């Protein structure tokens, strides 16, 4: 039926018997930067299967009192394989993105977990005179944790869920593209990201320039004598990704 | 009565002559080059198609 | 010619069918090809499925039996016999036993190899020995000496050999008595099922009897008479799972239990092996 | 003239004003595996760009004394950019190779280099009953010396240069793609070398297949008052590189 | 035709034109003929390089090893093994090493020859002696005695021999899981790099395996089995210079330091030789 | 199917017969005349054309 779906990308595959539909960014397909929107003049790099395949981050664990989680892109994919490689080696790279949130549950277990990809999503400090340090911002292929208070610290991210890091209601967060795993219904959801920016190509070490969001707004819950560990993996996939300005390693 | 086939030879960049000899069929030479294959017997034995790309069960 | 299928390209997907979620419990073995679950390239396969075939794996000669005979005997008694039968040897029984049913005709070849022994009988200086095979069908009158009147093969097919030439080689056809050969029979030879339960219920192809046609020298000597089975223009029908516990009688199919596999470590060791 | 010469590989470029010609392999150029000539069946990647392209080894010094070196490849490759990157996570590889060897003299300076790349070159090991290790073999970027003397030592190579350590004679070396640097001449050679090899992909750490060999048959010599130190550098360049069987990195 | 260019007729010059002058630094070889560096006639040359070609060169039977066998043994191990190599001899293994790759089909020979040994077992009067050379690809089951279960040879191929006849031949197709035979390798077996290093890497060819087929006589007897190997519908890729040191192993090319060439006097002795 | 071709004989001043008898094509006797040639891929590797007469190098 609709329910099912397969994505095959490189020598990967997901299949899924559960899922609701495909989010396709804003209705953009990625594709290859053209001749006419392209400022870089030396021939890019695409390898097209050995970085365009999907990478697997480390999963967390959905607990009854978890505000949520975030990771930043393409630092989550900043060490993993060839695509991870061809960053550090290029000046400019561009991308697009395949996300995959999987999380499955007994049928008895109830829930619901917002899926959404936050373009230029730049998140507050806990001190309002200093700024996040790098680490509170992107942990590469670990999540960073919403809490459900106050943050505290001086480098610290102000990540209390209510405002989810950048001022704004969670509940308006629905303007971007997202989804909606709701275990009664689905297990997985799926977006489809198109390559979102204000210059045609941009360094991938220094801007992100989305943020993925994972936020429960009915917290987990089942009976005694059910499963307890329920775990949320993600599976991103860089679609038609090229780069220019090859030089020496870094960073 | 001779019969001209072709020998087993490489692909990827040539004939053989037979005559028979005896009057009974047992006494010729084996089937050597009976290329044959019907693996649907035993792969796809179902009363229905079953196309691939479907799910097997609605 | 069996020629494999080419590999096909394909590029990435995103879409609802399903090719690699199936159901196996309908018995149906999925048709999925490496280019449903990655992009492939285009490669134009020439590889050949010609080796494969039951009559290139059934084809080769087998030794299927040896008895020896000598030329002195008592008083005699000097002769050798052979109960025909394709389930005396382990190689050419389980190629056979990979099928239910198989029809073929068959090339006969003999290699009979003559051994001095041991004795103070010198000076020996025997002349060439021949050797006379006779096939006696079911019901036929049977050697009862080495000199009996049966050997004069008046109907019964003999091949006559002298040592030092070429080992003597003649074809049979498809000889038996139902539309094909039975390597398992899952019944008894009675009505009443009392009696010989099993394949070898099916068994009466008949009997080789095996002789020197010169009359015995001084120097004692032995003779050994090794037969070769080679199936032709084959048929088969209904395969098998090979047999996995070794064989330990000819008539019947009873075995030993014996373990799926070899055993390793653990589920994950990769020492395998 | 013909005596000048320029190679663009890439975002590299090589200029010569003293050569002598192009020397390429045995008549084929290199290309790309094709449908009826591949076996492994996913669809290999090609950077194309940021591996084709031309790569320095480390200079060698010009000696009175000097027998010769020689570098395999493409384990000299192994380490340099993403041409070493794509080799690591990739179990199958194949290439063809642009060679420059460039050495410049002062028009009273003498001496004759051969230079040739010798396909699938097994070498022996200075004790017979033992082999040689895997350093005496290959160090990668850096070149093994030849001698002028017998060699010793249980894993050694014998890298006495009248038998180029493969037991023939030095001088029918040149039945192998080889030039000449002749000081009074040209300054520089080149030589394209095809894919070479039984089968068409290969492991790209396990095998190499040919080596590159620089043995002066005539001395450098010189009058007292000139330069003494004439390096011979040299410039590789993968062309029509591709992958095939996609992995963790290793080795 | 592999015939060879006739030479032209040439006169005086006085050009600009300099066919003897040239660049050996670029590589390429001089197509100077005689006829641009001195008056020549006109020969219409009916040489031909027929004799020189790769099949001709190659098409030779060479012998590539031989052992021995006795008929006694104990207990027995009274059986021959070779495990299948091109390297054990120096003429076939030169010839076949002026080249890289080469792609080509067997003719394969035996020449079997029996001795009598020393003792005292008089008299003695044998018959005639049948050898059988079976073949065993790798990894099927190895013959552990003179007459163990592996010699049924169900599927291996053997050929049976007497004494006296014409020595066996066979053909064998190019067998490799390469494109092409590979004479020299220049990388290891493992992906570390430990363990063999060269040409060994690829020597998976298999093992024959020969007995005496007669069972074993008083007198004692020895044969000697010389395999012959006949490289036939030849291919060859990248020639490579010819061994100039002697061999020293069968598995590397492991050598001892030669001279290039035999010296002589002086620069300028005509002696040579 | 018997191939009738011209036996190798003397210059300056004669056919045989072949069958074929095996299925296989490795059966088959040595391809004792295939005359072929081409020395330019060891003798003249060179990118440019490098004709006789002219100099080697301007
Ligand atoms: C002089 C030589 C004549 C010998 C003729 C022998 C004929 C005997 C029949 C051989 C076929 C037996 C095949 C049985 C197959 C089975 O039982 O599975
Ligand atoms: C009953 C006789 C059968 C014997 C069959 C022998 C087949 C063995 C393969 C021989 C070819 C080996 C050629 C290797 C060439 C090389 O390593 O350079
Ligand atoms: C196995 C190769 C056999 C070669 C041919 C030898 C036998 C005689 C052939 C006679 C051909 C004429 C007979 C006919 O009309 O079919
Ligand atoms: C080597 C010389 C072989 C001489 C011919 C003997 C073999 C039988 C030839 C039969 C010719 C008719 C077969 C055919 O039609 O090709």
């Amino acid at each position: 039926s609709d329910r099912v779906r397969s994505i095959t990308l490189g020598n990967s595959t997901i299949t899924t018997q559960e899922c609701a539909n495909v989010v396709v960014g804003y209705g953009v397909w990625p594709t290859y930067l053209n001749d006419d929107e392209a400022t870089a003049e030396d021939q890019p790099t695409q390898p097209d299967v050995a970085t365009c395949r999907f990478y697997t981050l480390e999963s967390v664990m959905w607990q009854q009192s978890s505000p949520g989680w975030w990771w930043k892109f393409p630092d989550a994919l900043s060490n993993m394989g060839l695509f991870g490689q061809n960053m550090q080696y290029h000046y400019l790279g561009r991308a697009g993105y395949t996300v995959h949130v999987q999380c499955n549950a007994s049928k008895f277990h109830q829930g619901c977990l917002l899926v959404v990809c936050v373009p230029e999503a730049e998140m507050g400090c806990a001190t309002l005179a200093n700024k996040p340090d790098q680490k509170s911002l992107s942990n590469g292929e670990t999540a960073n944790m919403f809490e459900s208070q106050n943050s505290t610290g001086q480098t610290a991210v102000q990540a209390n869920v209510i405002n989810a890091g950048m001022g704004v209601g969670v509940g308006n967060l629905t303007i971007f593209p997202h989804q909606w795993i709701n275990l009664r219904t689905n297990n997985s959801a799926t977006i489809v990201m198109p390559y979102i920016n204000s210059v045609p190509m941009d360094n991938m070490f220094r801007h992100n320039n989305f943020t993925l969001m994972i936020i429960p707004f009915a917290p987990l819950s089942y009976s005694t004598g059910a499963t307890t560990y329920v775990p949320i993996t993600v599976t991103v996939a860089p679609m038609c990704a090229e780069y220019n300005g090859l030089r020496l390693a870094g960073k | 009565g001779a019969q001209v086939s072709t020998q087993k030879t490489g692909a990827h960049e040539i004939h053989y002559t037979n005559v028979n000899y005896y009057k009974d069929a047992a006494s010729n030479s084996a089937n050597r080059q009976d290329f044959t294959q019907d693996p649907g017997k035993f792969t796809e034995p179902v009363k229905d198609i079953m196309i691939k790309s479907m799910p097997a069960l609605n | 010619i069996a020629r494999v299928a080419d590999t096909i390209g394909s590029g990435p997907v995103n879409s609802e069918s399903i090719p690699a979620l199936t159901a196996a419990e309908t018995g149906h073995t999925s048709q999925v090809v490496p280019a449903d679950t990655m992009q492939t390239r285009h490669v134009k396969n020439y590889h050949s499925r010609s080796e494969s075939t039951v009559e290139n794996f059934l084809c080769r000669s087998a030794c299927v039996f040896y008895t020896t005979y000598r030329n002195h005997g008592t008083d005699g008694d000097n002769f050798g016999y052979w109960v025909i039968s394709t389930r005396q040897v382990a190689q050419l029984r389980r190629k056979l036993e990979m099928f239910t049913y198989a029809r073929f005709d068959l090339e006969l070849t003999f290699v009979i190899t003559s051994t001095q022994e041991q004795s103070t009988i010198q000076g020996q200086d025997s002349p060439v020995l021949t050797h006379q095979i006779m096939y006696v069908p079911p019901g036929g009158p049977v050697p009862t000496k080495v000199n009996s009147y049966s050997w004069q093969t008046s109907t019964n097919p003999s091949v006559f050999w002298t040592e030092g030439s070429a080992p003597p080689r003649m074809s049979i056809p498809f000889i038996s008595i139902g539309n094909a050969y039975s390597m398992f029979y899952d019944g008894w030879a009675k009505f009443d099922k009392q009696g010989t339960y099993g394949i070898n219920t099916l068994n009466n192809m008949g009997t080789l009897y095996m002789r020197h046609v010169n009359d015995g020298s001084p120097g004692p000597i032995v003779s050994t008479v090794r037969i070769y089975f080679k199936p032709k223009h084959v048929k088969t029908w209904v395969p098998r799972p090979p047999r996995l516990c070794q064989y330990q009688k000819a008539g019947n199919v009873n075995f030993e239990p014996t373990g799926v596999t070899e055993s390793r470590t653990d589920i994950t060791t990769m020492q395998t092996t």
